[PDB]
């Protein structure tokens, strides 16, 4: 409802508005992914458990690469993979 | 000790009266016998009342091993940049710059019972 | 007709609002109704039914009212009304919807705050509103966002380009996620520098004096001056960028690379055991860094996923009363405890020692009344006996506070009360449906006198022999609990009440039934009446 | 507003006044007028076992 | 010092340095409970006596659980001196009912007795001991703060040092009755989440549905338990 | 290393199978191969991901592999990974050793008298969390706590430091099992390798329970959020949580308070 960017609701008719309809085949064409666009209607029922549906584990807090001789080396706790 | 602080709060609240309680508090040591049989549970040793050379700031987020993390002395992270405009703010003061990658460990495992 | 009267007359929305009012607490149920509702107004706008869109606003209210840690929905029903024409309204959403998390939830700031850069038409307003943002929810640790919108609009706003240094000096100093773009800005800004009289910008001029032996004044060659700047200034940066990388990656390689959700899911959802723990030992590397504006957002951070999980309420409640000495402040936090856990003994035991501390016990008095009227006084018929047992330790407190004592040697009356025995007796009638039977029997016998235990002797004790009801009779630990109520009198000598408990009790008790008895009797007999044995052996032996 | 009104089990549940309106009270569940009795038969199990 | 209100007045208004002078756009709102009325009516009585009408207002609740009543003491435009005098005495009398039954005195304050008390005020302050502010605070607008067992003349002092240091300034006008509604509201909210508390079990959570949604996870969370035990024993096990 | 090559423009008639006898077992050997299809339709995209052990033979595989001949189309197998400031941070290891193990929940205590028996010292650990064994090694004064939390052994730590047990203090440091203790006295006699075993996990996730949760003692549960679902038992086996806990507990505590007032144990 927020964070789809397309379910928004005071700037949603401007993405629904100008979708630049590719008047051209190829354009179409090309892309073979998935559009993975998630509806409005998406409810707490969908998705109980947020662990077992395999979740993204999350990224690092990103270094200067300038400054990277610097980090410490030996981390605190064994970290397996 | 939570058998007898448990078996306290169960005595002592039917068989005294606020006048009796009201009494008992003192400020000396904080003490108020409905709510400090509470906190008492789960230490054994609780004081009723310099903090980066104790051992509580080394081993926060690791207990065991002991480390002299680096801090900033004069942190601006609680004051306010409404406040902060008003002057400039001077150099930061640093400290423990020297131990970024040297760790601690008292072993006790392998030198009192391994190697005896 | 319109969409308001084909809404009313559906058969649809009257069974999913029957299946929203039946169970309030199932949050799937609220999705599927308001998505039924918005379903229902297809375009969205204020040509619509003002008669739908009162039930749309009743619907939003009653949904934020139910659930008010929903962080998303705030935002929703917010920029609704601002899609509504009105934006005081949503400023009103906005408030209330910051006051449901006490200032302390970083995506309802930053959602306000993206608002507010378009809608407050006044600057100074604007950062005053930025600078309690900052000075509340600022030490977010994943407040990357907030903090380049923050920059961005100083960027864009302020023409003195002092404010920007000021504010990224205060960045580099704050242990963030994403930090290493506001060190980038840091170093790319260093190498955007004119001239020496803008370091004045970064400090004073004596503290560049004193602690880096340099002069803004100092006329000549400035070139290798200026770089000779720089670069202390960027070993400076480096000292600093190395502390705060050491304690962002002991932050996140311990304890956030742990913890995969932070928002509320529902008061129906299950956390995993990996989860609370990382919370658990997160908050206590929190408490230690002693940074009250941090701390507390953590705890409410922590508060943000499992408030129902009861153990962050009282973690947090304990550590406003033995770390700061404010005790107020975990009392609110007891009484907000009380609106999100499902588990409400072990909150309300505490909020009641938390209460007999602060000498408030017309209080104490109020919020029992809202325990035994929630029963329709029928407390001796719960199912939960913690629940009965902490109210009735505390309302014979406050009997005990109202009414004299009756008795002599100063002793009150205690359970023995005309408002409290009554209630006992209600609950020990039901012997196989009620739990905690043995604690009260073990609990009424801690008078000791000689005339409040003949009274407590004469009540029950007399009366369940005079009964003679099964359930008593063969538990032996209820005739435990009549021996230690008379052996233990404080004016009987030892051989009268010895031949009491000898000749007067253990011939009343029954041979067939004593096959639970003699488990819990010998070990009285072994504990306190040594040469009683063998006469107890004789008396309970293989043959008549 | 007509054609509905307000109610929360939880007033109604502990049996206390005040547990339905017609107007916009915050914290209550708007349902139809036509359906209350449906709301009240629906319920039935949880107040016999409060008075049991 | 001494045990009397009006010698600790006479030395609070003789070494305070001209504190005759009020605070402009001052206010303070002291939300107490009394268990029973007539008792309060009296001293209350003595207080418009001796206190006018223009400086404190009172305000009673709507009489909605019966038993535990509600009152507001709202100080408005007061001075330093008749804020202290005021709060000793609420202080004391708030405490004398569970205290001193039998004292009965309404301005003559005992020594076995400690002032410990809770009173709210508006948040635009500027403070540039025993009284401390409050961290997570229940009301949106106004900042509790908190006092904790003292004497009379230590009562005295500590309310001077805070009302000598404190800066007020332009408060709302209606303010007393939004704060009434929030104040009604916040415990509204609190009274039904009591009232939530039999309703627990098979009432309001959809049971029906949440047995099936948890029936598999909960059984294979326990196998899980059963291979770490078995895990466990093995690890441990010497052969 | 875990070479990856991304091999594209792939023909609709080639599985996830043929691309593993295409990449694998030809002077190689690939560790996984998946190629992505569509989320819905089930049909290739065309392209594909090789995960091999060795970063050599991932080389020469995208360097033989460049131009062949794959189900009538190109193959172009050419490899995904391996001037920008950001880069993510990288670390060693500490070897494994006991004290920096995050699944290590054993604690080892010292500076015992030789007095206090094995009952007595459950007794100490109790409350802190579920436990499984408290032996201690006889004639050397000292012992093992091993609980199954982590955090139980953080309180146990934090609460039970500076604690003197039967007047003489304690020292409280990390440590492993009684097998491992063995496992390292036989290959330091020996001094090859004196190599540590990681303490096993939880296989995580796990909804219903609660750590630093201890339980002593039909069952109609809910399995609410709010209360406590399964519990580990008290030697063991699993168990399920009811309501009445706080009531045995309660009748458990008056029974020990009872047989410790006369001397029928001394824990």
């Amino acid at each position: 409802k927020v964070f789809v960017d397309a379910n928004r609701f005071d700037i949603g008719d401007l993405v629904k508005a100008s979708k630049l309809p590719q008047r051209a085949n190829e354009k179409s064409a090309h892309h073979s992914f998935k559009q993975t666009s998630r509806s409005r209607d998406e409810t707490c029922e969908s998705n109980p458990f947020p662990r077992l549906n395999n979740p993204k584990k999350l990224e690092p807090p990103k270094i200067l690469s300038q400054w990277s001789n610097t980090i410490p080396k030996t981390s605190i706790f064994y970290s397996v993979d | 000790m939570n058998d007898i602080l448990t078996d306290y709060k169960t005595f002592y609240l039917t068989h005294s009266n606020i006048v009796t309680y009201e009494s008992s508090i003192i400020d000396s040591n904080t003490f108020d016998p409905i709510l400090y049989p509470e906190l008492k549970m789960s230490n054994p040793k609780y004081d009723p009342v310099d903090w980066h050379k104790k051992t509580e700031w080394k081993e926060a987020g690791h207990i065991g091993i002991t480390t002299e993390r680096p801090q900033i002395s004069n942190s601006i992270i609680e004051c306010n940049s409404g406040t902060l405009i008003q002057k400039p703010i001077s150099l930061p003061n640093f400290r423990n710059l020297e131990k970024i990658n040297q760790v601690k460990i008292n072993d006790l495992y392998t030198e009192e019972f391994l190697k005896e | 007709m319109d969409k308001y009267t084909a809404l009313i007359h559906d058969e649809n929305f009257s069974t999913l609002t029957l299946n929203v009012s039946r169970y309030p607490k199932s949050l799937a149920y609220w999705e599927k109704l308001l998505n039924y509702i918005v379903k229902a107004s297809a375009p969205i706008c204020k040509s619509t039914e003002p008669q739908l869109l009162k039930l749309i606003r009743c619907t939003y209210s009653s949904m934020l009212n139910e659930f008010p840690y929903l962080e998303n929905y705030y935002i929703d029903f917010a920029l609704l009304e601002y899609k509504l024409g009105n934006v005081s309204m949503s400023h009103k959403i906005f408030q209330r919807g910051l006051q449901a998390f006490n200032q302390r939830s970083l995506l309802l700031w930053t959602s306000y705050l993206k608002f507010c850069n378009n809608v407050i038409s006044h600057q100074k307003q604007l950062f005053k509103k930025y600078e309690t943002a900052e000075e509340y929810v600022g030490l977010h640790f994943f407040s990357g966002e907030f903090w380049d919108l923050y920059l961005e609009q100083i960027s864009s706003r302020c023409t003195s380009s002092k404010k920007y240094w000021n504010v990224l000096r205060k960045i580099l100093e704050i242990p963030l996620h994403s930090f290493s773009k506001f060190y980038a800005l840091w170093l790319q800004r260093i190498d955007d520098i004119m001239d020496l009289k803008q370091l004045s910008q970064l400090t004073s001029k004596d503290e560049l004096l004193k602690k880096l032996k340099i002069d803004i004044n100092y006329s000549g060659r400035k070139g290798p001056y200026l770089q000779d700047a720089k670069k202390k200034l960027k070993k400076i940066t480096k000292e600093m960028y190395m502390v705060v990388q050491y304690q962002v990656l002991e932050i996140y390689s311990i304890f956030e690379s742990k913890i995969y959700i932070n928002y509320y899911t529902s008061p129906e959802t299950l956390v995993s055991s990996d989860e609370i723990e990382t919370w658990i030992k997160y908050l206590d590397y929190t408490i230690t860094l002693q940074t009250d504006s941090l701390t507390h957002l953590n705890f409410q951070r922590a508060l943000l996923p499992l408030a129902h999980y009861d153990l962050v309420w009282i973690k947090y409640s304990k550590w406003l009363i033995n770390s700061k000495n404010d005790l107020l402040g975990a009392k609110n936090v007891l009484l907000m405890g009380l609106k999100f856990s499902l588990k409400k003994t072990e909150i309300i035991k505490l909020l009641y020692s938390v209460i007999c501390k602060l000498n408030e016990y017309v209080l104490l008095r109020n919020l029992l009344e809202k325990i035994e009227s929630s029963y329709s006084d029928n407390v001796e018929n719960v199912d939960d006996f913690e629940i009965f047992w902490d109210y009735l330790q505390f309302k014979t407190f406050c009997q005990n506070s109202l009414y004299s004592s009756r008795y002599s040697d100063s002793q009150s009356n205690g359970l023995l009360n005309k408002e409290l025995f009554d209630k006992v007796w209600k609950r020990l009638s039901c012997k196989e449906k009620k739990s905690g039977q043995e604690i009260l029997l073990n609990n009424l016998v801690q008078f000791y006198s000689k005339d409040t235990v003949e009274f407590v002797e004469k009540n029950i004790f007399q009366k369940i022999i005079e009964f003679g009801w099964e359930y008593y009779l063969q538990n032996g630990m209820f005739w435990n609990c009549y021996c230690r109520l008379i052996y233990f009198d404080t004016s009987r000598s030892y051989l009268d009440k010895r031949q009491y408990i000898v000749r007067k009790i253990w011939p009343q008790i029954d041979k067939k039934f004593a096959q639970s008895v003699l488990p819990s009797l010998t070990e009285f007999c072994e504990s306190y009446f040594p040469e009683e044995m063998d006469t107890l052996e004789e008396m309970f032996t293989e043959e008549p | 507003m007509r054609d509905i009104v307000f109610v929360s089990p939880q007033l109604y549940l502990s049996s206390q006044e005040g547990w339905k309106s017609d107007s916009a009270k915050s914290g209550f569940i708007p349902i139809l007028k036509n359906d209350l009795q449906r709301f009240q038969d629906s319920l039935k199990h949880i107040v016999d076992a409060r008075n049991s | 010092q001494s045990f009397d209100i009006w010698k600790n007045l006479d030395r609070i208004r003789s070494t305070k340095k001209n504190a005759g002078q009020f605070i402009k756009g001052s206010l303070l709102i002291l939300p107490m409970r009394t268990e029973d009325k007539q008792q309060f009516d009296e001293c209350m009585d003595e207080l418009h006596k001796y206190i006018s009408k223009d400086i404190l207002r009172c305000y009673p609740q709507k009489e909605q659980k019966d038993e535990g009543m509600l009152f507001y003491i709202v100080l408005k435009d007061f001075n330093i001196l008749d804020s202290c005098f005021v709060l000793s005495v609420l202080l004391a009398f708030q405490k004398r009912l569970w205290m001193a039954p039998s004292e009965k005195s309404y301005f003559r304050v005992p020594k076995n007795i400690n002032l410990t008390g809770s009173f709210y005020l508006p948040k635009n302050i500027e403070t540039g001991s025993s009284i401390v502010e409050v961290g997570f605070n229940v009301v949106p607008d106004f900042q509790q703060f908190q006092v904790k067992a003292c004497h009379v003349s230590k009562f005295m002092n500590e309310l001077s040092n805070f009302f000598s240091q404190v800066e007020f300034g332009k408060c709302e006008a209606n303010v007393i009755n939004y704060f009434k509604r929030e104040y009604n509201r916040t415990y509204s909210q609190i009274s039904l989440a009591l009232y939530e508390l039999p309703l627990i079990g098979d009432g309001l959570f959809d049971i029906k549905s949440y047995i099936s949604k948890t029936r598999p996870i909960i059984e294979t969370s326990k196998a899980q338990m059963i291979k770490h035990i078995s895990e466990m024993k093995a690890y441990n096990e010497i052969s | 290393n875990n070479c990856s090559i991304f091999v594209g423009d792939l023909a609709p008639n080639v599985t996830e199978s043929q691309l593993f006898e295409l990449f694998i077992n030809r002077y190689a050997s690939t560790s996984h191969a998946k190629i992505v299809h569509d989320q819905v339709t089930g049909m290739s995209k065309g392209y594909g991901f090789v995960k091999f052990t060795n970063s050599d033979e991932q080389q020469l595989a995208l360097s033989e592999m460049q131009g062949v001949f794959l189900n009538g189309r190109a193959i172009k197998v050419g490899p995904t990974s391996g001037m920008s400031q950001f880069i993510y941070p990288v670390q060693q290891q500490p070897s494994l050793n006991h004290f920096t193990d995050p699944n290590n929940t054993t604690v080892f205590i010292g500076g015992l008298s030789s007095l206090v028996t094995e009952d007595e010292l459950r007794a100490y650990f109790q409350p802190f969390g579920t436990i499984v064994y408290v032996k201690i090694p006889v004639g050397k004064c000292c012992g093992f706590v091993q609980y199954v939390d982590r955090l139980s052994a953080e309180a146990a730590i934090a609460g039970m430091q500076g604690f003197p047990i039967a007047n003489s203090r304690v020292r409280l440091s990390w440590g492993r099992s009684a097998k491992q203790t063995a496992l390292l006295q036989q290959a330091m006699l020996s001094n090859s390798l004196q190599v540590q075993q990681q303490q096993p996990g939880l296989q995580q996730p796990n909804y219903g329970y609660i750590p630093s949760s201890t339980c002593e003692a039909n069952v109609s549960s809910t399995m609410l959020p709010g209360c406590q679902i399964l519990n580990y038992s008290n030697p063991q086996q699993v168990i399920m949580q009811g309501s009445e806990a706080v009531v045995n507990s309660t009748n458990a505590m008056l029974n020990r308070l009872e047989q410790g007032s006369n001397g029928f144990m001394f824990a």
